[PDB]
RNA sequence: AAACUUUCAACAACGGAUCUCUUGGUUCUGGCAUCGAUGAAGAACGCAGCGAAAUGCGAUAAGUAAUGUGAAUUGCAGAAUUCCGUGAAUCAUCGAAUCUUUGAACGCACAUUGCGCCCGCCGGUAUUCCGGCGGGCAUGCCUGUUCGAGCGUCAU
RNA sequence: CCCACCCAUACCCCGCCCUCAGGGUAGAAACGAUGCCCUGAGGAGUAGGCGGCCGUGGAGGUCAGUGACGAAGCCUAGGGCGUGAGCCCGGGUCGAACGGCCUCUAGUGCAGAUCUUGGUGGUAGUAGCAAAUACUUCAAUGAGAACUUGAAGGACCGAAGUGGGGAAAGGUUCCAUGUGAACAGCGGUUGGACAUGGGUUAGUCGAUCCUAAGCCAUAGGGAAGUUCCGUUUCAAAGGGGCAC
RNA sequence: CGGGACCGAGGACCGCGCUCUGCAAGGAUGCUGGCGUAAUGGUCACCAGCGACCCGUCUUGAAACACGGACCAAGGAGUCAAGGUUUUGCGCGAGUGUUUGGGUGUAAAACCCGCACGCGUAAUGAAAGUGAACGUAGGUGAGAGCUUCGGCGCAUCAUCGAC
RNA sequence: AGGUUGACCUCGGAUCAGGUAGGAGGACCCGCUGAACUUAAGCAUAUCAAUAAGCGGAGGAAAAGAAACCAACAGGGAUUGCCCUAGUAACGGCGAGUGAAGCGGCAACAGCUCAAAUUUGAAAGCUGGCUUCGGCCCGCGUUGUAAUUUGGAGAGGAUGCUUUGGGCGAGGCUCCUUCUGAGUUCCCUGGAACGGGACGCCACAGAGGGUGAGAGCCCCGUAUAGUUGGAAGCCAAGCCUGUGUAAAGCUCCUUCGACGAGUCGAGUAGUUUGGGAAUGCUGCUCAAAAUGGGAGGUAAAUUUCUUCUAAAGCUAAAUACCGGCCAGAGACCGAUAGCGCACAAGUAGAGUGAUCGAAAGAUGAAAAGCACUUUGAAAAGAGGGUUAAAUAGCACGUGAAAUUGUUGAAAGGGAAGCGCUUGUGACCAGACUUGCGCCCGGCGGAUCAUCCGGUGUUCUCACCGGUGCACUCCGCCGGGCUCAGGCCAG
């Protein structure tokens, strides 16, 4: 509050022989009288540089960079090493990216949580869902008082096409902890890279896989970016015959003998 | 150049209520559309040309149709605001082109208009019959009757047989000459009156 | 997850409501489950507890003790069960407060209003079951 | 050598830091428009079986009626509830009421529980005396009613 | 003039730490390549500049993390690691949460400010408890009597009183009964203290009535206005009687 | 040719060599004893030899003077916003900026949309106004890199020209 | 009767009949009035600031508002607000500084009422009183109440077609109400499972809270469709009827076409503005006009042009909101923090008064808050108890430091404290305990080599099933041997 530490009447007692020149509460008959006021070093005083609401809370990000990051997160989601490196349990997943038939999610097929849970265990997201179920813990600190009581891991993200798969699968998958749902046309980087870490486990529908190309062809002002590196296999590039045939002979080994 | 020499912190405005105000505006628009159904949520606006030499290349929606436009379209001025047509008595038609364009706009709207009777069991001749009352309708006149061509087309193709000859002497010379006569219009008239007076004196 | 805007998930507001609820609200809060025989008889899972009910304690150190409810002491949110007491130092007996969620009701103190409660709960459960089935 | 002073350690003191807690603040967001002469906001004085305060209430005084719920309140005392019910409760709701002396505060005053006036009703032997009860008596202004004043303008 | 001897962080040799510099390291049997191997030189520091790390509150992700078979905190002549800020463990106490890693964030690191608040020492069982002449004996009460009571003595105020009553101010301090602690700078059975009760009776005493110095309404005039002047005014400001 | 002190860095081989079955030649091995635990090592307290002003601030050139400090716990001081500037990272690029607004939403998030607008793409002049190719976008001297080995010559600099 | 009898006008009275105003609140809003600190080296222009304080007046919004506008264009078209215009035009001692608007995009859109006319073949208008609810009266009013007209026009003509009033109403929406899924299953620890393990179930509900420790299934609630009962409004598909006495619209036109005065404007003064050459407001003086008047940001005259139409008035929305009420949230604070106040806090307490203004949360799951005995006058103490714990005893969770007491150890001839290095005493962390490899002997088993079949792979390497018949493999047990092993040393 802007008036905190300033709703007192206090004046300094001046330069003298006894006490410090801090302003002191006037009057008498109570403990507050004669006590220091208005200082950041004083009890019941105003804090140094009081916080304001016109602090910058929101960050403007370029839409092109947002779309770049979303494309990069989706590209990292199709790399099975990165899924394991992000802590997902995908050892029983038949294929990455995991694509399920839209006949198992369209309409009211998985409108019930039991049906959605059985479909997840059938397609192989069951160990990761169980990981989220078993990882529930109580928060360390004041977040428990401030409405954030429990913490758990992130489970699979099901991406669907609302036009072809409907929206009852959202209600079906809602109550399963850690399981998130997203339309194919409104993909969220906060879900695709939880905590800034790449490799989210995603369950796709066939309709969403069909519609993804139209989704990135309908984004005006944005194209899928050109990489600055054509071949990412540095071992293939270095040990290719084109480079090796023109190299100088080695001038030493990995280890050098001590001369003297 | 920072203007912080007054008590600026007393009247700092923040905008944390921007999403909430968008939600409130959308709820108000939904309520207005539900109250106005099946009429459109807005009124038909004319097409007018922006003033000044900077913006006279572009057209936009105006306030309302003129009385001359309504009279030439055959819509009475008391009926017009009751059937979704905005009326502006201040604007005049100084040229035929804007008048004709707005009259054609009004005729198109009147052709696409469905008018239900005041009493369902007593239809009138000016009202739409019940077998024609059902059709696919629109609820946004700003979208269905927008400014389709705000600017002139920037590219056109002609054959070289019909390339214009151009201003004789050159466009730059024509501009310089026009500026010259604009600056000298008074001097030529003054010398013409002086010469006429001298000729009248010594004829 | 709650969806309605009138529902609050504030722990502070929930605890304030719970510990400052009036007596009629505390009656609903101080509910107890029915025994299996009573549930299959009445198609009712839970009911507020009142004086004269027969209860069996299923939680705590006085587990498997049965007796009549002699007091529904709503001010500390407890009930008193007959013969479930302890001895003070001086040798007199003081009742031990039991929460209604730690007991199960084995015999209902039946009257017209209790029958009305049971009938309307059973009818509501049946019509919910028919609507959702 | 002890005592004394100092240091180190254990236990006990003094004191209330640290840790954990939070029916509380602070900030944001959404919704709503509702004080008063038909007497407000504020003040004072009272009211519970046993309270000083906080809370609630006004001599109908931790309250009445009405609606709803349906078996309590609780620190003690004393009573319950025909439990198959016009019905417990420091219950909720709340449309009917009560609402002391004041206060814009309104008979005149007020540092006084001071002094009046008008009209009814009742009681005490009472045409006269005494007492009690009830309803009233501020200012400015508006519309209207009624009673008036003035050679101000006229008719007769 | 001569010979030997003593020792600086100086000079020589050796080891180790850091910094800088120069090399090596893929048809990878291949590496926290931000790594590892070889070689050389250098090392003080105020104002000032730059880099890397340690710690605190909170946020996202992760460790299928720890925990009532004991989390956090605290104490520790008990240990281990780090140049260091620090980190980790053992033992005791205790009772409900907390931590590591990578990012994000800040009300994030104290010996000072005659700093703020709170608490506590030496001084120190010290200064002092010395104005108003003064106390003593027996008995009772009581656990306990210089400062409670009764009696017995001795004194003081000395009628402009240490007497008897009021005005202001206080508000129950008045009276009876009882009383642990606190207070009565010693004590206390006593108390204006604490607890529970009781007590203030008017035609004649005051107030109430009158007006004084003075203050405030009204008429009316100022003032943007809160309001100012005005108190007999430039006001239609009211009483009585008689009537066939 | 003796006598003594301190040190043993490295860790398959590679090398320089020599007195050449081998070696003192690019850094210590071999043999032996006691003990195997508080014996070595460590921490704490104390004595002993030597060493050693009380911190912070201020002042000037420096000291001195002066100021603050009885003790302990907790609190306690370069923050936030707007506007510039230089540098770093990122996206797009003669363009760039979705978030005033609209659509949409699992609803203050995320996703989508475009008109205008800002900056940049042209300057100069007080203004009216005018407005950037003689030339493979010029000549000369350098200049990394490339080269068919004759030269072509990036950035940039100096200089002479052109608009 | 005329010295009488009256009608008006103006001004009064009444506790006359009926009404209204005051004060509170004031965050936001409409006005008035109005600083100084500060920033300019100082400082009378300036800046802070047309702000704080003071005064008057409203509402849920207020205010503004349907051009005496902007413009100069191919013209826009009430008001308000956001973005941009733009730190720009412009203003400014000795310069510190100040600073709009038109267009453009968007949000939201909504238009109108009088005065100036003769109803004049009919004051057709209205307050109040009494009503039998049909009306009848007392009056207001012609010094003008109705109808008609408002500049976009209109009035009068011509002309021929169009338009209208009531009553039901299915259904829908808003607000309070009844009702909603699944374990208290078994085992261990524990005082108590809500912890761990196992077996299940519900989920459009795994938000939150409570319950003796981390509970989707113990309880309240939570999600979604609905489902009971009640009230008051609004919207509304359609359906019955009267029809033209009257009103209303469109089209054309000779003619007519009233339009706001101490006001506009000018001078002067103060104040204000970016408008110190072009701003607004107010006071004093002067004081208009009829194609007139205002404006067109440099003074004036002449001739043109373009735009509106002042001096009367009303009106939702988009906009503001440190006040009030209801509600939901947070990378906020966690009892010296966060509001002064988490507590009988604007309280206790101080001041004559205006005013000033604290400190202060936590036993335990449950009082189970210590029976009884004993010692003391008592406070209390000791036994004995409660509790899972009193190492939780209403001084109460945890219980740091300063500082104090006891016990143990030590030092001390006018300071201690600190650094380097031994020693003494006390107390400790490591390290070690044997491993590996052979040669024999004794056991216990054929997951020895080869081959066959199947399978997988890195496509030549493996696993599995049969085959070994014990000079081969794998463990164990006794010896013997070599090597490597801890500390201090020669």
């Amino acid at each position: 509050s802007e008036k905190a530490g300033h709703q007192t009447s206090a004046e300094s007692w001046g330069t003298g022989r006894a006490v410090a020149r801090i302003p002191r509460v006037s009057g008498g008959g109570t403990h507050r009288a004669g006590q220091g006021a208005f200082g950041n070093m004083c009890r019941s005083g105003r804090m140094f540089a009081p916080t304001k609401i016109w602090r910058k809370w929101h960050v403007k990000i370029n839409q092109g960079q947002k779309r770049f990051a979303t494309a990069s997160a989706l590209a990292a989601s199709a790399v099975a090493p990165l899924l394991m490196a992000r802590g997902h349990q995908v050892s029983t997943v038949p294929e990455v990216p995991l694509v399920v038939d839209s006949a198992a999610v369209a309409g009211d097929a998985v409108a019930k949580t039991a049906a959605a849970y059985k479909l997840l265990k059938a397609i192989g997201a069951g160990p990761d869902v169980e990981k989220v179920k078993k990882s529930k813990k109580l928060r360390a600190g004041k977040g428990k008082m401030r409405g954030r009581r429990h913490r758990q891991r992130r489970g699979p993200l099901i991406v669907y096409s609302p036009e072809h798969d409907g929206k009852e699968l959202v209600k079906g998958f809602r109550n399963i902890p850690g399981v998130e749902t997203c339309p194919v046309d409104a993909l969220n980087l906060l879900q695709l890279a939880p905590g800034g870490h790449l490799g989210r486990f995603i369950v796709w529908t066939s309709a969403a896989i069909k519609q993804l190309d139209a989704v990135y062809e309908s984004k005006k002002g944005f194209f899928l970016p050109a990489n600055i590196v054509s071949q990412a296999d540095l071992s293939r590039l270095i040990n290719s015959t084109e480079i090796q045939s023109v190299l100088r002979a080695p001038k030493g080994e990995a280890r050098t003998k001590r001369a003297c | 150049n920072n203007h912080f020499r007054k008590h600026w912190q007393r009247r700092v405005r923040c905008h944390f209520d921007q999403p909430g105000k968008k939600v409130t505006r959308r709820l108000a628009r939904r309520a207005k559309a539900a109250a106005l159904a099946p009429r459109p949520v807005d009124k038909l606006r004319p097409i007018v040309r922006c003033p000044t030499v900077k913006y006279n290349r572009r057209t936009r929606l105006g306030r309302g149709f003129t009385l001359e436009e309504l009279k030439a379209a055959g819509i009475p001025r008391l009926l017009a605001p009751t059937i979704g047509i905005a009326v502006d008595h201040r604007r005049k038609n100084l040229s035929e082109e804007s008048l004709a364009a707005n009259v054609q706009r009004l005729k198109d709207y009147k052709a696409r208009l469905i008018l239900f009777p005041r009493k369902s069991n007593k239809p009138k001749k000016a009202d739409t019959p019940k077998d024609q009352q059902t059709a696919e309708t629109t609820t946004s006149l700003r979208t269905s009757f927008g400014v389709e061509q705000p600017l002139a087309p920037g590219f056109t193709e002609i054959s070289k047989s019909e390339i214009p000859a151009g201003i004789e002497g050159g466009a730059y010379r024509a501009l310089r000459k026009a500026r010259s006569d604009a600056r000298l219009v008074g001097v030529r008239e003054k010398r013409a009156k002086e010469k006429a007076e001298a000729e009248a004196n010594k004829k | 997850m709650k969806v309605r805007p009138t529902v609050s998930s504030s722990r502070r507001k929930a605890r304030k409501a719970h510990f400052s609820a009036p007596s009629s609200v505390r009656r609903v809060i101080m509910s107890a489950p029915l025994s299996k025989e009573l549930r299959e008889k009445y198609n009712v899972r839970s009911i507020p507890i009142r004086k004269g009910d027969e209860v069996q304690i299923v939680r705590g150190a006085h587990k498997d003790k049965e007796g009549k409810v002699t007091s529904v002491y709503r001010l500390k949110y407890v009930i008193h069960v007959e013969r479930v007491t302890r001895e003070k130092a001086t040798g007199q007996t003081v009742p031990i407060g039991i929460h209604p969620s730690n007991v199960v009701i084995t015999k209902l103190h039946l009257d017209k209003d209790r029958e009305n409660i049971l009938a309307r709960i059973k009818a509501g459960r049946e019509q919910v079951a028919k609507a959702k089935g």
